[PDB]
RNA sequence: CGUUGCCCUCGGCCGAUCGAAAGGGAGUCGGGUUCAGAUCCCCGAAUCCGGAGUGGCGGAGAUGGGCGCCGCGAGGCGUCC
RNA sequence: GGGGGCGAGCCCCGAGGGGCUCUCGCUUCUGGCGCCAAGCGCCCGGCCGCGCGCCGGCCGGGCGCGACCCGCUCCGGGGACA
């Protein structure tokens, strides 16, 4: 609907019950949590061996 | 871009002093995508883009 | 125990392209408004302009022991304020038709001001010692004068403030003082005073005369020159010597 | 020790006072020259206008061009002792305000108009 | 509780302003009515925007679960989240 | 200019360490996140409990480091020629 008419309707009309909800796709939240986790997981395995080569040298 | 022959590409970096994410209008080098990490500095490395 | 597990550290690394940067001092790289920005490099031309020697002898101040003493003297005589000026006509009017009126009684002696005061008492010789100030704003109007009082045989020196000596007189600022006479009682201290300043001032002018003094670079430029100088330097002498 | 973390420098905030005038400029105020008189010049007794005062409880009235439709209505309400409901303006085309004025639906505009003097 | 005065605290913008009765731009429609006016008057159905303080009212937030007593039982109180 | 130190080149070294020189100011596998401070340190106002209260608790604040020190042109590029 035209976007002035927002205003009007309801929250639940405007958004989704989910985290990005009707801001993004269920798609590309969904890999985003898995992109994010992912992520995090290979930066600390990369802490890991930083922190294994300190200790080596 | 209209009335060039280049394309451009839209480049977002984040603004490293504000919480703000700055975006730029680079020419577009040959080879460049979308979805893809664009490099930049003293201590770049030496790729296309 | 007093230390709740929860309590961690959560620091944040302040690299390039990782967590945002502090909100540090930026005073040097501030963008400043046109009339500070003058006002500051102005002081820089000074420095690193040729300066020539009459108008460099007013950085060649007085120090600062003596110059609380100067300031303690001039304290003696600094010259009658508003209401002291009332006071002593209307005493006089009261003493007229009263009980014996004379008119002159003796007046005490005090500060002189202004230059042009100033001027007409060191071509007279009149002033004893003259005091100056640095900072005068338009040079010229103090810039013969060190030459002149040298030329008259009047001591001077060169006071900082031209605001801390017109708070002697009760204005904004003065640009010079001189003491014509002292009370005797005081008339030692003055005499100390003024032995001090002329060995500092008067009895060296030639050399105050030929002393040029600006033509110093900025240190940024200063420190590239002399890291040239140690690169020459360590081409010829760890080779040889 | 109080440090720029912005390399800008606007400028700072003074104190801006309030006017306490010496005097004040003109005498005596202005005044007004719009009231519930000069407001509502005299009514309309045209055919049309009588068929609206009967048939719709209204009155007609030619009014200043300066007014509002809420200085109408207070007009109205101040001189004839009524209440009104809804005012209704047009210009006409020779410079005269007209203004349509609906009364509510306890007052009759028939006994009105006798007493104001129209019919 | 407002209203204001001062003190601290925070604040990028981006150019004052003008520029469209065809661009953008919330929300009104059916019937009736005049010599000449009607999406504008009357009747009837609506609707948007702004206000709504003291909050005008309901409803949501929210009325669980535990333990301890007393009560045949429905339940009542005490106390814990 | 110093700090910092994972380290590399050199110098010293007593193998603990120190100095000079480099090096960083620490981020490159992914279309994520990333501000308004955690942490430590030192102070104070009120309230409560021990009572010696800069002892302990409860509530509420301030400053320092964190985020080195000093400086004279904001940074570059030209330039006594344009
Ligand atoms: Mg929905
Ligand atoms: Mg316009």
């Amino acid at each position: 609907v035209r976007p002035k008419v927002l205003m009007r309707l309801s929250k639940t009309k405007k958004h989704v019950s989910r985290a990005y909800g009707g801001s993004m796709c269920a798609k590309c939240v969904r890999d985003r949590i898995k992109r994010a986790f992912l992520i995090e997981e290979q930066k600390i395995v990369v802490k890991v061996l930083k922190a294994q080569a300190q200790s080596q040298k | 871009d209209p009335g060039r022959g280049a394309p451009l590409a839209k480049v977002v970096f984040r603004d490293p002093y504000r919480f703000k994410k700055r975006t730029e209008l680079f020419i577009a080098a040959e080879g460049i995508h979308t979805g893809q990490f664009v490099y930049c500095g003293k201590k770049a490395q030496l790729n296309i883009g | 125990k007093v230390v709740n597990p929860l309590f961690e550290k959560r620091p944040k690394n302040f690299g390039i392209g990782q967590d945002i940067q502090p909100k540090r001092d930026l005073t040097r790289f501030v963008k400043w408004p046109r009339y500070i920005r003058l006002q500051r490099q102005r002081a820089i031309l000074y420095k690193r302009l040729k300066v020539p020697p009459a108008i460099n002898q007013f950085t060649q101040v007085l120090d600062r022991q003596t110059a609380t003493q100067l300031l303690k003297l001039a304290h003696k005589y600094r010259p009658e304020t508003k209401q002291e000026k009332k006071q002593r006509l209307l005493a006089r009017a009261e003493k007229k038709a009263a009980g014996k009126g004379d008119v002159p009684t003796k007046r005490p002696p005090v500060l002189r001001a202004g230059v042009n005061t100033v001027t007409t008492l060191v071509e007279n010789k009149k002033a004893q010692l003259v005091v100056i100030a640095h900072d005068v704003d338009p040079i010229e109007l103090v810039v013969f004068l060190p030459a002149l009082c040298r030329k008259m045989g009047v001591p001077y020196c060169i006071l900082k403030g031209k605001a801390r000596l017109g708070r002697l007189v009760h204005r904004k600022t003065c640009t010079t003082v001189a003491f014509t006479q002292v009370n005797s009682e005081d008339k030692g201290a003055l005499a100390k005073l003024v032995e001090a300043i002329r060995t500092n001032y008067n009895d060296r002018y030639d050399e105050i005369r030929r002393h040029w003094g600006g033509n110093v670079l900025g240190p940024k430029s200063v420190a590239r020159i002399a890291k040239l100088e140690k690169a020459k330097a360590k081409e010829l002498a760890t080779k040889l010597g | 020790k109080k440090i720029r973390t912005s390399p800008t420098f606007r400028r700072p905030k003074t104190l801006r006072l309030r006017r306490q005038p010496k005097y004040p400029r003109k005498s005596a105020p202005r005044r007004n020259k719009l009231d519930h008189y000069a407001i509502i010049k005299f009514p309309l007794t045209t055919e049309s206008a009588m068929k609206k005062i009967e048939d719709n409880n209204t009155l007609v009235f030619i009014v200043d061009v300066k007014a509002n439709k809420h200085q109408i209505k207070q007009a109205v309400k101040k001189l004839y002792d009524i209440d009104v409901a809804k005012v209704n303006t047009l210009i006409r085309p020779d410079g005269e305000k007209k203004a349509y004025v609906r009364l509510a639906p306890d007052y009759d505009a028939l006994d009105v108009a006798n007493k104001i003097g129209i019919i």
